[PDB]
């Protein structure tokens, strides 16, 4: 497992540090006291350097002992290709991140139509991960798919798509009846509580925020990733004021790209 | 009589819903073209 890899590389650097620090002790003692103007000042400098070197040796030995407490347990062509594959994969990950952070594309111009089967395959692929979210697709009105995403015992989100691109979302509480009299989805309602109206507003900013132009799978996957973080409503405190309640509201803002809780008044 | 009239109603509503979806896609194209016009 990877923790053994990290502990072994850690303890490798611990041995190298121990050896170099012992040699540094004996090298600084080889040179002897320097001059340093004031006699009192030169004595102080020599004593301080020797003490620091000894302390560093002790720290390195202690760290090696701590890793010891925590440690657990033609053919060359294949390994060369394996190493070069991992190298290319990591290199490409870094270069792709650096380049798509800073794109120079200004306009798409130079000089939506999808089978519903594809939408069902995509959304079932999202439903297979996140075992606490269940997504139930239905199409009461044409090709525009409507999704009920239940989330723990916490949320019921009604997502109204339009050609495999999220359009509207409505977040209601668990007990709340999301069905009309006839058992269809109540696409147009609100949720009787202050908290879930705030989370509808935050979800509309979430669907306005996660916008790739072309590829919509990253959009729906990232929206569900962000939505999954709301399972710690009523349990997470705000990361600005520490408390749970500002004006009788839990922290309704799970921040994009770092899913942390905030009261929206604490931005 | 009831079953025949229900089938006619369902045919009319399926036709209308498919019409709405096709018209909506055309409206999306026309909105992009009209709002992004330079003029
Ligand atoms: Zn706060």
């Amino acid at each position: 497992v990877s923790v053994n890899l990290e502990a072994f590389s850690q303890a490798i650097s611990a041995i190298q540090a121990l050896r170099s620090s012992v040699s540094r002790v004996f090298d600084c003692l080889k040179d002897g006291m320097r001059n340093k103007e004031t006699l009192e000042g030169r004595e102080k400098a020599f004593i301080a350097h020797f003490q620091d070197n000894l302390h560093s040796v002790n720290r390195d030995l202690n760290e090696l002992e701590r890793l010891s407490n925590l440690v657990g347990k033609l053919y060359s062509q294949l390994l060369q290709a394996y190493k070069w594959s991992n190298k290319l994969q990591y290199h490409a990950g870094l270069a792709s991140g650096l380049l798509n952070q800073q794109s120079l594309k200004r306009s798409a111009n130079q000089m939506l139509v999808l089978p519903p089967q594809y939408v069902d395959d995509v959304i079932s692929r999202i439903d297979r991960m996140f075992p606490e979210m269940s997504i139930h697709l239905s199409r009461p009105n044409g090709t525009s798919a409507m999704l009920l995403v239940t989330l723990g015992k916490v949320l019921k989100v009604i997502v109204v798509m339009r050609s495999l691109f999220i359009d509207r979302t409505i977040v209601k509480g668990y007990n709340e009846n999301v069905y009309t009299e006839d058992g269809k989805l109540d696409i147009w309602s609100k949720s009787n509580y202050q908290v879930f109206q705030k989370v509808t507003d935050h979800a509309t900013t979430a669907l306005l925020h996660y916008q790739l132009p072309q590829m919509p799978d990253v959009v729906v996957r990232s929206f569900m990733t962000w939505l999954r973080s709301y399972i710690k409503l009523f349990q997470a405190p705000c990361q600005r004021c520490g408390k749970f309640l500002q004006d009788g509201l839990p922290p309704t803002w799970r921040d994009f790209r770092t899913l942390e809780a905030f009261h929206d008044t604490c931005r | 009589r009831n079953q025949q009239l229900r089938t006619l109603q369902e045919e009319c509503d399926r036709k209308l819903i498919t019409l709405r979806d096709e018209i909506s896609i055309d409206l999306y194209e026309l909105e992009e073209e009209y709002y992004s016009s330079s003029s």
